[PDB]
Parts: structure tokens; C-alpha cells; sequence
């Protein structure tokens, strides 16, 4: 059977540069010619306890054109009235008696983990869970700075925004010290700049990284701008305002841009990167979140498929 | 005066007149400092030569006083400005800016928690100065912030 | 390809009597023997923004008998939660990539057109925007007043309720007027008529309109009396009891109906029509709202294929 | 040579003129379509009488040309303007205004709920007439309206 | 030996020429030379059922000045809206045992009334009871008219807004057609016209009336602008624009303004009034607005004591 | 002949060293031989826009026991959240009329201010507006530290907790600074450490002071611990643990505290100080807390009132 099948997605710290260099590959290559009938008379759930309808959507959408079909929730808050001791761990067991691969969106953090321990035979994948992991949005953002740098090492990242609890930064930068070279900038207020946390291990691996205030520094020299978003409720109204300026995004900046380069972003955006920026070729983010069909295809793909052939 | 030559620059009357206003604070001014909004001669020379190696920002409004004070409101945006007492073709007052204690009634609070976003007042800061730094701390948030922190958008 | 074919259809203002008659023809036409994957291999998007399980219902219903997919949500009030910065502008740009052709409700108008001008490649539809259009209820209403008369032109419109404010009245009035003939008979209370918005144009036309106050006046000569909504948050509740009895229907009126008549409601319904009416044959609006499953089939199925066989 | 009257203004070199601009209407196109962000010579004529107009405006811009269609579109901010084409202290192409049927990215929908207003997207209202009021189509809320609300707040 | 005693204040038709003329004496002198320990060891129960700040703090400000104390409520939910619940009757007779007054505000027609058929000899007073009545505000717009004017009779008055709905602007009238001489203007919308039984009950008294397009033309004579807020409630989100363009009022249509002119409103404006308003002469909503107390306490005090000696 | 009667009390730094001094002497005094029927007849309006309990309770018990009397209320939300309503301005001009002081909550900086602009005579004060300002607790905790240690001057003075945002801590230092000789220890994450200005404020002002990681050291010879409540709220759901952990305060960890020495907290505390102190001497938290009552009850004496003969 394939190096990755039927194997818990759940963490990318679990993940293998093998396994992910799989991924990819499949991405791309299923990107060629997709089997809208390849997961066919077959159904997947997803569970989204968290709502998040554009990683809903995405997986649903994903779900569809590989012929499978799909039950599930995107349950809110109104349904607070849950709150009542039916544990996911129950939610879990009788759940996977239904279908074939869990897709779950979870709070608290420890989700998909721990469904694990309760359905076994049925595999699942983490649409996010608390403030850990999200190992698919670190995917579509591998395979997308693949396709746009040619090449997924040697390259120079650049992470602007809340560096801190901005968990779709600490899973982008783990799974890029897999590769070789890639020089890393951080670009993050003095109060939401990256934490000693992946530091070390980021200096352990001789991974070469810096840190800057502007931008507008760190510009001549990059090859992926990921622009997170730094938050309103995460800093004091005034405060926010003043550390906001260069920890922003335009068109003005973008003046001396190797045209190698791409600007993305998580998503969404509201202040950020402005709109002017939406046309220099710099900007793909838009683009970055098509490729997330792909890259979640082939993870389903191959978490289904006991061999691939295509 | 036949160096490298043009022609313009030119006084009309008796009007109190600015002349020199840096690149892109001409018309600017007309909208944070109310000046348009008059009904006396006006001669707008936006992008005029002059006799400092640079083309700049002309502003002639016939007929009108400025305090002092009306004066320092526009150090921030358009600095060393001049803005001279004129009396059938002769001056009679240089004024130069300065920094006053108090900006008033165009700067927006960034504090988007302002009282000041959502009722009907007008804007009043402070004025201090620091090393690279002209602090401006609104009267209302009590929040001091700097001259580009405010004076951008 | 097909005069109608990714075409995105918005405003029945911005449609054609050419387009009309292919979309009703098609309708009926693919209404004899229905391909259930025809769209097979596709996945369509049903955004509604704003709630609406008729028109949820409908198109999702409409979307599965031509074999596609759909992936979507149905927005509530509990996810106003959402109200951040996240503009429709970028809900779009994302949702885009995902699919073929956006269905979408929403509660400002300007929606349906504004995506448009964020997804281009990806035709939408309009499943209702504000207070303004509507296509596909019109399409539903047209196709089944031909179905029954026979004909649809040169008819005997009768339009009972609020026509001041009902914008199911204005599009199907307008996308009449489009024929010959068709003689328009209004009624509604003094303070709900009609407005000189729609009137002028239709005098313009030389189209033959009129008002009355009692349809007990006009009901010797009708053939399709379309039953708006009369709503109590809209008048105030002594004045809505007042000019409300001849504002309503009841079998009892019935009496002397051209049997060639039929009874139409957009739905759905409270006071107005009352149940004794629910048996005589001029009640045709539960059947009307079964048509309109084959007037979305074939808008879809126009927009989505180059060309029609059958 | 010099006689009985020292006059005023006299025919600048070249660039773009549009004659006769409404009482206290040259800011107003001056904003809305912002003729200063152009390192052209932007002189204005403001104030100033012609003939009876005690009071007109007039832009002045070298080496600026007024497009046909930016010709188009101030005929709704001034129906008796004129375009013409300035060459060497000699004017010609007689390029006056007329109302267009299109408007573009200046208006503002009256209309609360258009959602002209939170996205990005281009103002566009499209034009006619009744005999008092240029009824002004909305491209999005598609709502009728006219000049004489549109034009307010 | 005052009329007022022990008896009820509900609608506005309940009352007289002489009624008005005794309360208000009252309101003046109480300005006048303030009684402040008048109502000691009192007690009034200010029910509002319907929360309404405004209306209620002015109501209480007035008890607590006048030496008396409040027990009472804002806003009513024993659990949810209209359950399987408490009566109104049952609320109001409970109630009416330990109170020495009460002061009830409610969203129906007719509350204010039903206590009186519940409540015993304790007599209740109206707060506000639907688009029914509110007699205090009427009271406190003409007793105003009269610290202003010097005169109820021979005034040209005029009213602009919602007069339609507006339920300041209907008793108003009512109640100055009691008084001799007066012209009223009716300046509004036709969506939002005079109430018509209104103008049959002028034309029947034989007072002088008629309506109007834009204020402008009545500016001159009019020595009274009673305002009223056009909540863009009511209308259509678009409506609103085409009308609220004259019916509002900046200090620069004010010029005409004969020198007693003044403008009032109930408030609370939004739109209706200017800014620039707000510091002119005419400017006299606010004061209305604080007023209002005396005719309260007066009222009040004529309510709760046999005689008074001023 | 008193200095703070008709005048305004928004913001700390709008006092003085003898303002304060005047207001203190004046909270023993009351608290002495205190004055019942000293506010007999006057009202205040106590407007919790912001509701706040313990703030709001307190001032209202002053307010009574003092002879006075209030109007006012709890929460605010006429209709909803900011949507087209009244203005602050307009709320503030027509309550001002009726009330003969205004003791305001806002959530929002500046609020008491703009109330400034627009009240007339009425003095206002503040309770609350945002992280702006709150004059009267610093003025409790203040007057406090005089009734334990004597003296506001030479005082070894300790803060711990959250100084960065913690409004009752950059308030109570600003005011410590108007005194003589007062040494400064910051105990707090470096995440949450004392805002940059203030620590300028300090050193232009030759004050002692310095930062700390483990209150231990301190524990000598601070005469005040003054806690602050590290609401969960802005750290990440782990972050908390890592560091409060010693920035609270078992009775363990008091033994070297100074005899003098007394723990004071704004409240309410959760986490911050252990249930072992409420017991032993030091602890003297909710003493604090009633011993405000005697600022705001002096307070709104010296504001009241022309002379106050003691
Ligand atoms: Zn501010
Ligand atoms: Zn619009």
C-alpha cells in the first residue's frame, strides 16, 4: 500500500518530508487530469464543531470532484445548547460507524488527536483544531510556493504580521526546515514576533533566520511573503494602530520586487494588504487558496486510495 | 532675472497670500485648512517654479487676515510656509510658521475607541516634541501618538 | 454556443424576450424527459447569504436532478458573528476557484452583480438580492402562466397585495410587458399601489394597465391573478385590519371565474388566500412552485453548456 | 504700450482649458475628479469676474489634455464649460462639454442598501432626463434616482 | 378644590380645556418656587414594560424631586415574550396593593387603560401605550408652546416628519384644537400624511388646515416647527433618500424664521434637526426635552393630593 | 472656600497634588463624624452605559447615604448595538436638564469628556471611560494607602500583575508621582510589563523605579503590593500558565513582608490572590473596596457644594 494510507492526518509535526513530498506530487500531478468519480460510492464526513466555511468549503468541494459523497455539519454557536454531556469521544464512535474518513474542525485543541484513540479503522484529517494544528493550510501553502518558486528549497520566506499566536506561520516554517537553504525573515511587531519556541529548534538545524520592523527592508531580498493578519482583539486599539503601519502591506512597496516573487496570505484579509496590491503579480493569495483542492484531494487520495496508479 | 529661463509667479492686490508649499500640500491645505470655501480672488499656482532650484505649491487668496495662529496649524503638513500681510503690491508682515501648543478641527484620532469617531465635536490634540518625534495626545482619549501615526490616514 | 451560455443572469432587466422564451422553452422542452446527469461531474455553489429554504430548496432540488454537486451553506443570524472585514469582494475571489457557477442569495442590493465582477470565468446566478431582482421567481411565474394559458400574450394579469414595495410584482410586470397585449389590472390598498416607477413605462408601451380596489371587480376578467403578500410590519396593525378584507382572497369569489383561469401566489402565504380556495382549480400556486424546479434546471443548464442537444 | 488700466490675467502657453466653471464649483471638480496629482503646472483661476460673473472658475494645466470623456463627465458639475486645446499661446480644438449616459467612480448611491458602500467597486450611475431632474440609474441597487439628491448628504 | 384628585390620566381626549389650563398653571408655579418634600413617604411605581430611559428618568427625576421615592422596572421578560405567563391584570393588582401611584409604560394600546378597570384607587398615570396614547409628552410640547409663545391660541403652528404614525404628532393637535385660533401646517411626506379621520375632526371644528410639499413656503408665519423623527424604520432603505432631503432642517432655511419661531421635537433626532441648529435661537428641543418635567410634576401632584396651596 | 465645587473630575492627571490632598482629608473626615442629610434634595443621574456593579453600587450607596438621591441605569441598549440611534451628545444634553449631577460608565475613551462639552453646568464625573480613565478608584486605592501607611510619601510601592493594560495601575502611579520619594517595583510578564511613556514619565521625574521577574525578591521592603487580575482574556489559553504562576500570592510567600506592609487589588480577583490571605493581616483588599465609598462620598461633596464647614 501507499506510504500514506489510511494514516491519521493530524499534525504536521507528525508529517515526513517524504510523506509530504508525496502529497505534493500528488497534488500537482492529480492536478493534470482529476477522476471525478475517484473516491466514487464512497462517503466522508465533516464534522466542523468550529464553522470556517472556507476550509469547509474547500474540503467539501474537494470531496465532490473526487466522486465521493459527503455528510456532515458546519455546526455555530445556536447550538450552544449542546453543551450537555455528550463528549466526542461518543460523538467519535458512533460517528465512525457511519462512514469512511473523518474530515473535523475542533476548539479545543487535542481534537482530531483524540478521536483517533475512538475510531481507528476510520481515518481522519484535522481541519484545524484550538491554536495547534492545521496541517492541510500548511499544505496548500507548500505545494502552492512549489508551483509559483519552482522549487520548494533554497528559497527566502519572508512572515509578516502576529508571528506569535499566528498558528499558521509556526506550521508553514516547521515543515520548510524540512528543506535545505531557505533563508528566513520574520516581520512582526515587537509584542507578536515570533516566539523562542521554533527559535531554538530553527538555530538548531543551522536554519539561517533574521528579524526585521519594515517590510520595506527585508523587500529586495525575498522570494514568499506570507502576510498573516494581526488582530484588533490581540492589541490595544491605540497601540494597534501605532505598530500597524509597517506590519502592512501595499503596492508602493512592492517596487523592487524580484519578479520571482509571490505574496500570500492565510486569509483572510482585511487591513493588511490593500487592494492595489490585488493586481502586481505579486499577489497570490487569491490563486494560493484554488491550489487548496488540490493538495487536499491527493491528502484524502492517498488516505483512501490503498495504491495509486492514475 | 534670464538664467535657465520660464515666466510665472505674479502678485495681484491687496491679499494676504502663502507662498511656498511643499510638493502635494498645495490644494491639500484647501481641504484641511479651509481656504477655498471664500468669495475673494483667488490665483492657485500648484506646481510653480521658484527661485530655490525647485517647482512647488502656490496658494494666493486675496482679501483675508490669518492670525499667528491660523498660521502654526500648518506646520505639521506644510512646514516652513510663509504667509505675508500684502497691501497694494507691498508687504506689510512675514509670517513663518511655528509650532503651536494646540492642532485643531482636521486630525482623525487613530484610536478607533474615540468618542470622538461618533458624535459631534471636532478634534483637538496636543502638541510636544521629541527628538525625531512631534507627539500629538488627543484631549479626548488621552492616547499620544505620532505626527505619521496621525497624519497619515 | 447557446445565445444563453455563461451568461450571468442577474437582472430580468438585463435579460431578452429571445432569452426568456429559449430559457420557458427549454423549461418545458426538458421538461418531458430529464437527463439526472446532465451537469454530471459538476459542482455548483448555492451561497445564500441571506436564509430562504423555498429557493434553497428549489435550486439545491434542481441542482440533483441534473446530476451535479453542490457545496454551500445557508447563513442564519447566529453567524452574525461574521459582520468583521471580510468582504463578499474576497468571499467571492476564494469561492471562484472552488467551483463552476455560483447561486447566491443576499440582503443588500448590488450582490449577485458585484461577485460578478470578482469571478468573470464563473457564471452566477441570482437566487434574489435586496429589494431588487429576483429572475429566477419571475422565471418560474412566466413559464407557468404559458404552461396554463397556454399563451403568454395577450393575457388578463390581475395583481392583488403590497405592489408598492413587492418585488416579485415589478419583475414579473416588467418581463410581461415584453409581449403583446397582455392587459394589467392592479390591485392593492391606497397606500401599497403600484408606483409611477413601473406605471410610466408601461403606458409608454402602450400596455393597457388599470387599478381597482376590489378584485371582486375585475374577476370576470382575469386570467391569472397573482396573489402578493400583504404584510402586518408594514402597516399599522388597525389600518392592516381596515384595508385588508379586499386586499385577500376566498373561494366565494371564485364564483364566476373564466374557467381558463389560474390563482398564483410567490409564496408564502398567511391571510391572503385563504384554504377554500386551496380546492377550486384556479388554485394553481403549490403547482406553480413545482415549475419552478425545470425554469432553474434549464437557467443552469444554458449557463453551463455550450450548446443543447437533448 | 502701458495705457490707462492695469487689467489682469493674460494667455498662458499651453495645456488643457475648460472656460467658464460655476460659483464655488472649482474645487469641486478640482476633489472629485482630483486634478492635482499631476507634476503639470496646475495654476486655478479662482474667484475672479467674467464680463457679469462676478464670480468663476477656471482650471489651468500645461501639458495636460482634457480627455473627450473627461469632457463628457463634468457636464453634470458644469453644463457650461468649455474644453479646448491650448497650443503655444494659441488655443484651438473647441472640445466644450455634453452630458454622457455613463459616469464613472465619483457619485454616491443614495441608496442605504446598495452595496455600493462596504465593497471595493467602481460608482456607476448611469444618465438621463425628465425635464427638471438627469434621473441617475444605479449599476448595482439598479434604483432610479436623480441629480438633485445623488449630488447631497 | 382641584379636579385631578384620585382620578386617571390616559388619552389625551381625556381631558379639557380647563384640565390642560390647570395642570399647566401648576407646571409653572412648581417651576416657579419648587415643592420639594410634596410628595414625602409616597410611593410611585414607575412599570415600564416597554424600557424607555428617556421617558422613564424624567418620569422618576420628577418623583425623586418631589420628595416622593420609586419601586419599579425596565424592560419586562419574567422568562421569554408571551408565554404561557403572568397577566397584565394580575401583574397590575398585585401591584396596585403596595404602590401609592402607578406610572406604567407599555407596547400596547390600551395597557394604561386596563389597569384602570384592575387597579383600585390607586391612580395610574401614562407613560406611553402603543401608537394609542402618551399624554405627559403632549402635555409637556404645549405647556412648552406656552412658556414660549405666551399663548395656545392664535398659533400657526406646523408639523413635519411622520405624521402619518407619529404618535406625538396626532395628540398634539387633539389637544390644541381645545384652545382658540390656530392654523396647522402639515408639512411631510404622502407616504407619511396626516391620518385623514385627524383632518375630519379639524374640518368639523372648523380649524383652520392644509398640507405642504417643502417647509420652505411656511417658514415665514410659522411660529411653531413641532419635528418629528421619520424612523427610517418605516420606509423602504432606498425611500428614505428621496424625501428626507427637505423634510430635515439646517440653520441656512431658518433665515425666514419669524423672531418668536421656535423648533420643537419629541427626540430623540437623528436627522431630522442640524447640527448647526443645535446653537441658533429657534433651537429649542432640548429645553422642551427638560420641560417636561413640570408638567409632570404637576401633574403628579395634582393627582395625589386634595387641595395645594402654591 | 473649597476648589473643586461646579468643576469636572474626568482624568487623573487633571488634579493636583493638593486637589487630591484637599479630596482625601475630606474622605476621613466623612468617614469621622459623616455628613447624612448633606445632598438633601439634589439628584444624580448614575448612567452605567457599561453596566459595572461594583463600581456603580457603591457610588449610588454614597450618593443615598449622603441624603442624596438617584435616577439612572444599568447596561444600554435602546435597540441594539451602534446602529442609526442617539447620539452621546444628545443622551447627555436632555438628561442634564432634569439631574443636578452626572456620574457616567462608558466603555469608550473620552465619553465623560464629550459629556464635558455638552452638560451645562452639571459637573460629571467619572466612573469608568474605557482604558482611558477611572479618577475615583486611584483616589480609593490612594486615600487608602494614606489610611495604612500615614503617609503617601516615602513608600516602597509594588505592582503586580497586567501594568500594561491594567487601568487602575498606570492611574495609580501617575498620582503616586505627585507625592515625595516613592520607589517604584514592576513584578509582571515581560508580555504584559508597564507601557514605555509612563516608565518615561518616571525617569524625567527622578522617580526610583525598576522591573522584576519573581515577586520574592521584593517581598522586603514593599509597603504595598498592589495586585492586578491578569484576566485570561488576553493571553493565549496555555500562555496563562507558564507565568501566573508566580504572579499571584499565597500567604506562604508573605512571611517577609514588612509588618506595615498590606496587599491591596481593584478587584475582583479570581486567580490572583489566595483564599489563605483573605484571613491574615496584610490582606486588605476589600477594606479598599469599602473604603472607597468615602472618596466619592467626599468627592461629590467638594463638588456639590460652594463651603463645606466639617
Ligand atoms: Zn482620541
Ligand atoms: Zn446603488
Amino acid at each position: 500500500a501507499n506510504p500514506l494510507y489510511q494514516k491519521h492526518i493530524i499534525s504536521i509535526n507528525d508529517l515526513s518530508r517524504d510523506d509530504l513530498n508525496l502529497v505534493l506530487a500528488t497534488a500537482a500531478k492529480l492536478k493534470a487530469n482529476p477522476q471525478p468519480e475517484l473516491l466514487k460510492h464512497k462517503v466522508i464526513a465533516s464534522c466542523f464543531f468550529e464553522a470556517s466555511t472556507r476550509t469547509r468549503l474547500s474540503f467539501e468541494t474537494s470531496m465532490h470532484r473526487l466522486g465521493a459523497s459527503v455528510v456532515g455539519f458546519s455546526d455555530s454557536a445556536n447550538t450552544s445548547l449542546g453543551k450537555k454531556g455528550e463528549t466526542l469521544a461518543d460523538t467519535i464512535s458512533v460517528i465512525s460507524t457511519y462512514v469512511d474518513a473523518i474530515v473535523m474542525r475542533h476548539p479545543q485543541e487535542g481534537a482530531a488527536r483524540l478521536a483517533t484513540e475512538f475510531s481507528g479503522n476510520v481515518p481522519v484529517l484535522n481541519a484545524g483544531d484550538g491554536s495547534n494544528q492545521h496541517p492541510t493550510q500548511t499544505l496548500l501553502d507548500l505545494f502552492t510556493i512549489q508551483e509559483t518558486q519552482g522549487r520548494l528549497d533554497n528559497l527566502h520566506v519572508a512572515m509578516v504580521g502576529d508571528l506569535k499566536y499566528g498558528r499558521t506561520v509556526h506550521s508553514l516554517t516547521q515543515a520548510l526546515a524540512k528543506f535545505d537553504g531557505n533563508r528566513f525573515y520574520f516581520i512582526a511587531p515587537d509584542a507578536l514576533a515570533m516566539p523562542q519556541y521554533i527559535l531554538d529548534m530553527l538555530d538548531e538545524k543551522g536554519i539561517a533566520w533574521s528579524l526585521h520592523s519594515s517590510i520595506e527592508e527585508v523587500m529586495a531580498e525575498v522570494d514568499i511573503l506570507y502576510m498573516t493578519r494581526v488582530q484588533k482583539e490581540r492589541l490595544d486599539p491605540s497601540e494597534y494602530a501605532n505598530v500597524k503601519a509597517q506590519f502592512v502591506l501595499r503596492a508602493s512597496d512592492l517596487h523592487n520586487a524580484k519578479a520571482n516573487m509571490k505574496v500570500l496570505h492565510p486569509l483572510a484579509r482585511v487591513d493588511e494588504i490593500a487592494t492595489d496590491v490585488d493586481k502586481t503579480p505579486h499577489a497570490w493569495y487569491f490563486q494560493q487558496a484554488g491550489n487548496g483542492i488540490f493538495a487536499r484531494q491527493a491528502l484524502l487520495a492517498l488516505v483512501l486510495n490503498r495504491d495509486l496508479v492514475l | 532675472m534670464t538664467h535657465d529661463n520660464k515666466l510665472q509667479v505674479e502678485a495681484i492686490k491687496r491679499g494676504t497670500v502663502i507662498d511656498h508649499i511643499p510638493a502635494q500640500i498645495g490644494f491639500k491645505l484647501l481641504s484641511l485648512f479651509k481656504l477655498t470655501e471664500t468669495d475673494q480672488r483667488i490665483t492657485i499656482g500648484l506646481n510653480l517654479p521658484s527661485g530655490e532650484m525647485g517647482r512647488k505649491d502656490l496658494i494666493k487668496i486675496e482679501n483675508t487676515f490669518l492670525s499667528e495662529d491660523q498660521v502654526d496649524q500648518l506646520a505639521l503638513y506644510a512646514p516652513q510656509a510663509t504667509v505675508n500681510r500684502i497691501d497694494n503690491y507691498e508687504v506689510v508682515g512675514k509670517s513663518r510658521p511655528s509650532l503651536p501648543e494646540r492642532i485643531d478641527n482636521v486630525l482623525v484620532c487613530p484610536n478607533s475607541n474615540c468618542i470622538s469617531h461618533a458624535e459631534p465635536v471636532s478634534s483637538s490634540f496636543a502638541v510636544r516634541k521629541r527628538a525625531n518625534d512631534i507627539a500629538l495626545k488627543c484631549k479626548y482619549c488621552e492616547k499620544e501618538f505620532s505626527h505619521n501615526v496621525v497624519l497619515a490616514n
